[PDB]
């Protein structure tokens, strides 16, 4: 189907306790394939899946330069905005840096992203056309401007139309026999007295992969929406992810109940109920 | 693949 | 300056089988600033050793990582993940529950 890669990156700033923390991880789609931490003993970027363990020397090796010099970057761009917005040197701040591609199941463009955010809000943002921005306030508008005057845009364009689909593209058939195959869910329902009046149902899916999932419950095929409880989808561990939504049902109801499940790894939605 | 990174802020 | 506290969920990779090994995971997620402490304990006291995947973050920029451990669950031995961040005025403890 669709596919996306991902480039993730975060540095802490902590002062009086040497330079910013840098920390970047890859992704395609829900599966973790790089990474790059300026704390681990020599840093380099390091393999996280086995599909990429077989890109060769010249790979790794600007892949690591690169990582090194974002991180300068960062670390510049991070004393910058202490000046754009009239902050003292002494507490910590946060950059952050999100760019990469969407791609369809024929391997085309769907969108790229370039997004950068300070401190937990954005701050500067590619737009959809790969040629204008979006800066969040009168500090981004600077570096809006400087960007508009070298023409970042274009070379991001560049990047996300050219390398990003083509590598993701190679990977996807590099590691086809984990990146191109749905885990479906396992599935079940739990019951949970909580009185005498009433039971908790809890509707169960583990072991998938990709981490998109939809999980309700009705009541007499109504969506039991504002009174169903969904736990965030949350891994495993294994590549493979969980989640659950639970309804409070009057003792005696429990037929009325029912849990719908969507999953791409699933030929067609499931219907289950409490079996006791 | 990476890109390279864009100037600064 | 933004702040948003961790949500926490603590659960195992498998089902629970007593006597059976296993990994217990604790999932933190949805905060900032990143800076985060966590604690997996095992009848109240810290588990050594205990390992976490690299920070990353999700599309509203919040932070999310997992911190796990192997472990053989019994019927009393008790497990919890203690979290403390910036937004809270003490550690949080969640039980680890197996039917959650």
């Amino acid at each position: 189907g669709s596919h996306s890669m991902r480039y993730f990156h975060t540095s802490v700033s902590r002062p009086g306790r040497g330079e910013p923390r840098f920390i970047t991880v890859g992704y395609v789609d829900d599966t973790l394939f790089v990474r790059f931490d300026s704390d681990a003993a020599s840093p380099r970027e390091e393999p996280r899946a086995p599909w990429i363990e077989q890109e060769g020397p010249e790979y790794w090796d600007r892949e690591t330069q690169i990582c090194k010099a974002k991180a300068q970057t960062d670390r510049e761009d991070l004393r910058t905005l202490l000046r754009y917005y009239n902050q003292s040197e002494a507490g910590s701040h946060t950059l952050q840096n999100m760019y990469g591609c969407d791609v369809g199941p024929d391997g085309r463009l769907l969108r790229g992203y370039h997004q950068d955010a300070y401190d937990g809000k954005d701050y500067i943002a590619l737009n959809e056309d790969l040629s204008s921005w979006t800066a969040a306030d009168t500090a981004a508008q600077i570096t809006q401007r400087k960007w508009e005057a070298a023409r970042v845009a274009e070379q991001l364009r560049a990047y996300l139309e050219g390398e990003c689909v083509e590598w993701l593209r190679r990977y996807l058939e590099n590691g086809k026999e984990t990146l191109q195959r749905a885990d479906p869910p396992k599935t079940h329902v739990t019951h949970h007295p909580i009185s005498d009046h009433e039971a908790t149902l809890r509707c169960w899916a583990l072991g998938f992969y990709p981490a998109e999932i939809t999980l309700t419950w009705q009541r007499d095929g109504e969506d039991q929406t504002q009174d169903t409880e969904l736990v965030e989808t949350r891994p495993a561990g294994d590549r493979t992810f969980q989640k659950w939504a639970a309804v409070v049902v009057p003792s005696g109801e429990e037929q009325r109940y029912t849990c719908h499940v969507q999953h791409e790894g699933l030929p067609k939605p499931l219907t289950l109920r409490w079996e006791p | 693949i990476r890109a390279a990174p864009p100037p600064l802020f | 300056m933004i702040q948003r506290t961790p949500k926490i969920q603590v659960y195992s990779r498998h089902p629970a089988e007593n006597g059976k090994s296993n990994f217990l995971n604790c999932y933190v997620s949805g905060f900032h600033p990143s800076d985060i402490e966590v604690d997996l304990l095992k009848n109240g006291e810290r588990i050594e050793k205990v390992e976490h995947s690299d920070l990353s973050f999700s599309k509203d920029w919040s932070f999310y990582l997992l911190y796990y451990t192997e472990f053989t669950p019994t019927e009393k031995d008790e497990y919890a993940c203690r979290v403390n961040h910036v937004t809270l005025s003490q550690p949080k403890i969640v039980k680890w529950d197996r039917d959650m």
